[PDB]
């Protein structure tokens, strides 16, 4: 019943690496946003 | 991890080496007291290669400042980080620059040298790991042109292995503000060609031109200059501060960068620059800070690279960034204007990574290079020192200090000789 | 009772060995604190009270990232005894990590190794990776496996070091630290592969869906590799391969020991979801020019050694088949003198993959190590170089003022060009 | 009366700064001479 | 993927490139600020074509905004859309325009291309696959006339493979604004016949009768005029930023529409146009948008294709509609008008189909044709210009700036040679 080896494997670790690459793209967008808006902080001190 | 001795020589440098201070205690996080008040572990992690520890919880930079007239000194010391410096560092005499390279050299610079000797001695042996030594100094005027050399000569005398980096305020080819000048540039010439390890060349036209080309700043003064230059000060030891996927110190740079001996003159970029309205319209890319780098505007260099060609080219990047696209944009770059590279030497580029970026900045690269186009710098001054010495008016001011006529001859052929040497290399 | 010994140098090695002993640890289940919540003798040796130690030896003339990793989580597992830093660099410059600073250090790590091969009583062999581009990695690796030589005899020194890629370089200076590294090993080393850059950032953006990649995928894919190697030894299996049967098959004579690599199926992790992943489909996409992490086409020269090993839900009738298969692949050339040049290993257990990582998990994978007459493509490229630099005499100064003689820089170039010759020679057919 | 010591200037000779640097020295001499005769825990005095 | 970039030269470009800008960043839903706000997430499938990103989520369009007075650029800043536009793009002169085609040429244009070409180079290295540039300009004065003919051919030598295509306005046969305007559009014909692909032609004349006849515009101001031309724009590049049945970019239609390699200048036409309070009466459907595109009254150009003979042309549609409707209103009108159609070109009308229709409009379409209609329009300039060039010392004016009269016998017998190839081919 090699098949148990296929159905043990597949299921776990991929369908978590599919949830954690999807929850590091969620820190990432926002990562970078607040990159920006302590960038845009910097331009407001800068002009001053 | 390596530590390293700053040492500021003249009007020039020690107004340089006081920005150059605010930057590196800025990314630090170093109070203006001393005490250490910052919001990162990493900060801390290598902070022993410029500073020094007191027993009171204080840090002190192993800074030497040297002039001859306490005017400067004065005004340095007043500064918001004033305090900082150690009161002994502080050396100096009692007498004018005087404008004059030879009453520097010998009159005030044999009282001098000693003095600094025992004081640069006591920050040399100080600790173990040392790299080389970090001059600035100008060679227009008196104190820097002529002292500044003397004291390089004690250096390379007592210490041969250590790197002895320097960096250089070239006179002002069109814009400068000195009649003597000629003669102080062509003497400083000679003794820095064969005891500088490495030499980069600043002008305060490029500066100029860099900050009213890119930044739009509508009053200028030093203090936005020294801005400037200060940048590419923390961005060459950037990889000994602080981690990075490709590590690379001085000694990496001298190794690549220099072919021969002789050839070892650099020019110095930094990116990205932008004014402080158009911000919000860039996109923070390697290709962004590529197409700033390698852009011949924002050299502060008074010399055109597509005049000459290249045979040697560096860059380093600070940032959490990839590899892959530093490979792509340097190969690609290396590729698309191959006419300016030399045939007979294949990857004329060098890259390095260091991981933590400067303050308020994702992505930032500074670009050492070195071209055939430092041939015009040199060949101004040479044609306008020639003018002087034909008629030779201004030379009795210097042979009044006993100063022979010799060592006009000696430093144009010198220049002369560096010039051809440089003319060779174009095929 | 089977044991094997790793040295790193250089940066290259020491993150490349970051990323190995994380899968191990992993594949293992070993917790950063040493602790557990078999195989382990092999890699990491019990002091009793449930503790583990790494059989690894970093060693760098920089202290930096020896450091980095000091500081890093794995800090509590590995010995400060083990992790060897110096004081400076050799700044990309072959002739002041062989002769000014490297023999500084050279007695102090030899004793270290001596000092852990006491414990490994089943010793059969070490593994050393080289950074070829840095003054540390061939200055230094030079001298060590010089003293390696003749401090332990017949013992496997196997290598796998990261040779120049054919365009993308980092150091102008390239040529000359790999060239004179290439005239070191080519008498003392046992068996390296090679690998570079070039090829592994195409097939990790071609094949592995990561559209911005770094050098973290490029080591974890490197360890994969070097994981399912070892593999064999460490699990029980139809077909177990020793590091000796690799020394016996995969080289037909002394200097023609330079082997290829490839590795089967890289995939992303949705990408495998939707295919069949039979041994048919692994088996044929090995033999793809693509699949080569060296950026030479096979097609160009010849094949006469190839060793399979399996790690995987396999069974020997399927690899028979996927054979013989291939033998009928008129694309595919084999030398007359070599009417077998395969064997073929059985391990049961699957790779392991890394949370966070990229490799979707491959329920049955294989693996290629190869030795063609393409290699000599790459040989050439660097000699052409190489003699761009000398011709004009480019960057000698720097080199014989830190002890090299001149007379090493013709000796290495001819004997290049010798190992060349006798690449084409053994290509031919008579 | 450190902070003030600090804010001096190098080459001065004049007897209004002279005389200030002088008072200066002497002023702390006698701060820390007070400090360290008060810094015992125990102080037996008869006030005035 | 199929970029864009984006050119304005002088008065009259920079007024319609802003309203060109006005309308597409409405379509794709840009808000004034520069921050996307719109409804559709078909709107950024494909914005890369006209838009960059800049870091904060906001676009900026690939625009270069060339003039030689600053008072144009005093007018698109303080436009409602201004802001959205690079400050640094925005490349000016310092010196009147002169209303002459030879000082834009000579004078002024040496100084200024080199900044353009760089300023240009920019945006050409921000895209992946830049199809072509886009230039707008008019033939009257000389600023746009004659600097734009510079940049043109310029661009063509470091392109030659990108698709350059031009919307030009020539001067008015009845409604000319200038003393001196044939010399100007005789000059410009030459390098506009050999450089660009692509050109299509639009007169105020006949905008003017367009507004009064259907529009209906008691009071019309350019504004209004330059509505209808930035729909043309919006028109032609739809296939690119949205799906449909049938794509059809301009290479393609470069293709078709260009038997030989001079006969490429078209007259280009839009429909739906109704009166603001007749539209309640119009069921608009396929046959009743065919209807109007083929009237001569809608063609913006002033010459009647009906005495001459029709090239091959192409339709574009947008919205939803059946195939087989739109296929038959073709056939239909190509066979029921067989008289204005040559013989040997049978199939004389493309089509091409866009799923997404403009704002307001359930469905919309452009039509894009070639007929020797254009020799009407050539005959009233060489007409003009020959009367003009009679007195020979008006061209003085011109010398001044270093035109040697010889050019202008040159450029007309171009143009003349234009003219009688037109003529050949009318059989
Ligand atoms: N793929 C990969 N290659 C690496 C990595 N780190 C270093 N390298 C390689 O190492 C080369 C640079 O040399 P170093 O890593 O500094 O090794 P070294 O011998 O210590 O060099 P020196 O510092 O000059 O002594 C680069 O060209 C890379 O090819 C890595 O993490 N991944
Ligand atoms: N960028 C910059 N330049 C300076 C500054 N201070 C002085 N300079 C220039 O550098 C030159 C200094 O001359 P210098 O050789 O130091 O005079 P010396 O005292 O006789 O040695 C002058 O010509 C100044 O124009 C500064 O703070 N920043
Ligand atoms: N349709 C339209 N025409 C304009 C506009 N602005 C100027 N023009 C016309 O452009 C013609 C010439 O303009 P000019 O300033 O000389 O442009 P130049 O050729 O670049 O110098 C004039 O006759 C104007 O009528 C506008 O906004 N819309
Ligand atoms: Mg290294």
């Amino acid at each position: 019943d090699e098949v148990k080896k296929i159905n043990s494997e597949m299921v776990a670790a991929k369908a978590r690496t599919f949830r954690d690459q999807q929850l590091e793209i969620h820190r990432q967008m926002k990562e970078d946003e607040k990159a920006e808006e302590r960038s845009i902080a910097d331009m407001l001190e800068e002009n001053r | 991890v390596r530590e390293i001795v700053h040492i500021q020589a003249g009007q020039c440098g020690n107004q340089i080496g006081a920005k150059f201070w605010e930057v590196i205690s800025d990314e630090h996080g170093i109070d203006p007291t001393g005490s250490y008040h910052g919001d990162s572990d990493l900060q801390l992690e290598r902070i022993n290669v410029y500073y020094n520890e007191a027993t009171g919880g204080k840090y002190v930079p192993r800074a030497i400042l040297v002039d001859l007239e306490p005017g400067t000194m004065d005004s340095v010391r007043a500064g918001q980080f004033g305090q900082l410096f150690r009161p002994d560092n502080f050396v100096f005499g009692q007498s004018g620059a005087g404008n004059n390279w030879a009453k520097g050299y010998y009159t005030e610079g044999q009282e001098l040298c000693e003095s600094i000797l025992d004081v640069i001695r006591k920050e040399a042996e100080s600790c173990d790991c040392l790299q080389g030594f970090q001059l600035v100094h100008s060679l227009g005027g008196g104190t820097g042109a002529g002292l500044g050399t003397l004291l390089l000569n004690k250096l390379r005398e007592e210490y041969p292995d250590r790197i002895l980096s320097t960096y250089s305020i070239v006179p002002s080819p069109k814009v400068s503000d000195t009649v003597v000048e000629p003669y102080n540039c062509t003497l400083s010439v000679h003794q820095l060609v064969e005891s500088a390890d490495e030499v980069f060349c600043i002008d305060n036209e490029a500066l100029y031109d860099i900050c009213f080309r890119t930044l739009k700043l509508t009053t200028p003064t030093y203090g936005d200059l020294n801005h400037l230059v200060s940048m590419v000060m923390s961005g060459t030891t950037c990889a000994l501060r602080f981690p990075g996927q490709l590590n690379s110190d001085l000694r990496k740079l001298a190794v690549n960068l220099v072919p021969f001996p002789r050839l070892h003159f650099f020019i110095v970029g930094f990116a990205p620059l932008t004014s402080r309205g158009s911000q919000q319209y860039r996109a923070l890319t390697v290709p962004e800070l590529t197409s700033q780098l390698f852009d011949n505007k924002n050299m502060m260099a008074a010399c055109d690279p597509r005049r000459g060609v290249y045979l040697t080219a560096s860059a380093h990047f600070r940032g959490r960034m990839s590899s892959k696209e530093v490979d792509e944009q340097m190969l690609n770059i290396q590729a698309r204007n191959t006419s300016y590279f030399v045939e007979w030497i294949p990857s004329n580029v060098k890259s390095a990574i260091c991981d933590i970026p400067p303050r308020g900045l994702k992505m930032a690269a500074t670009f050492i290079g070195n071209t055939t186009a430092f041939r015009e710098l040199f060949t101004r001054v040479d044609s306008q020192f020639q003018k002087m010495y034909a008629r030779r008016a201004f030379i009795h001011w210097y042979v009044n200090e006993g100063l022979e006529t010799v060592e006009f001859d000696e430093a144009r052929s010198n220049m002369t000789d560096l010039i051809q040497e440089y003319e060779m290399y174009e095929t | 009772m089977r044991e094997v010994i790793s040295i790193h140098v250089g940066q290259a090695g020491v993150q490349i060995g970051n990323g190995c002993w994380e899968l191990y640890c992993l594949e293992h289940g070993i917790q950063p604190d040493g602790q557990l919540p078999d195989a382990f003798n092999t890699f990491f040796s019990e002091t009793g009270a449930g503790k583990h130690v790494p059989r690894a030896v970093f060693v760098d003339l920089e202290p930096t990232v020896v450091d980095e990793v000091r500081t890093g989580t794995y800090r509590q597992l590995f010995h400060p005894e083990q992790l060897i830093s110096g004081k400076e660099d050799a700044a990309n410059n072959y002739a002041r990590g062989h002769y000014t600073v490297g023999k500084e250090i050279i007695d102090l790590t030899l004793d270290r190794i001596r000092k852990l091969a006491d414990q490994c009583t089943g010793l059969q062999g070490f593994l050393i990776f080289h950074s070829f581009g840095g003054g540390t990695g061939a200055g230094f690796g030079s001298l060590l496996l010089e003293r390696l030589s003749v401090d332990y005899g017949k013992k496997s020194k196997l290598e796998f070091t990261v040779y120049p890629s054919p365009q993308v370089s980092t150091a102008i200076v390239e040529p000359y630290n790999s060239i004179l590294a290439t005239h070191s090993m080519i008498d003392h080393s046992d068996c390296a592969f090679m690998v570079d850059n070039e090829a592994l950032y195409d097939l990790c953006r071609r094949a592995l869906d990561i559209e911005r990649p770094t050098y973290t995928n490029l080591n974890r894919l490197i360890g994969q590799v070097v994981s399912s190697l070892t593999a064999s030894l460490r699990f029980d299996g139809a077909l177990n391969v020793d590091f000796t049967e690799f020394q016996t098959n995969l080289v037909p004579y002394a200097r023609i020991h330079f082997p290829i690599c490839s590795y089967a199926p890289v995939i992303s992790a949705e990408k495998a979801y939707h295919e069949q992943l039979s041994v048919a489909e692994i088996t044929n996409s090995l033999f793809e020019p693509a699949n080569m992490m060296v950026k030479c086409d096979p097609r160009h020269g010849k094949y006469m050694a190839c060793t399979l090993l399996y790690r995987g839900d396999v069974v020997p009738k399927d690899v028979s088949a996927a054979v013989a298969t291939i033998k009928t692949k008129r694309t595919i050339q084999f030398v007359d003198w070599c009417p077998t040049g395969f064997k073929m290993g059985i391990n049961y257990q699957p790779p392991t993959v890394v949370p966070g990582g990229d490799l979707a998990k491959v329920q049955r994978a294989v693996c290629m190590l190869a030795n063609t007459t393409a290699i000599a493509e790459a040989w050439s490229r660097l000699d052409h170089k190489f003699d761009l630099m000398y011709a004009k005499r480019a960057f000698v100064h720097w080199y014989v003022g830190e002890g090299m003689e001149e007379a090493e820089f013709p000796e290495a170039r001819e004997d290049l060009a010798l190992l060349e010759k006798d690449y084409d020679e053994v290509a031919a057919e008579s | 009366n450190k902070k003030r010591y600090a804010s001096l200037s190098f080459g001065q000779d004049n007897l209004s700064f002279r005389r200030k640097k002088e008072e200066m020295e002497r002023e702390a001499a006698q701060l820390e001479a007070d400090i360290k005769t008060f810094e015992r825990p125990n102080v037996y005095i008869t006030e005035n």
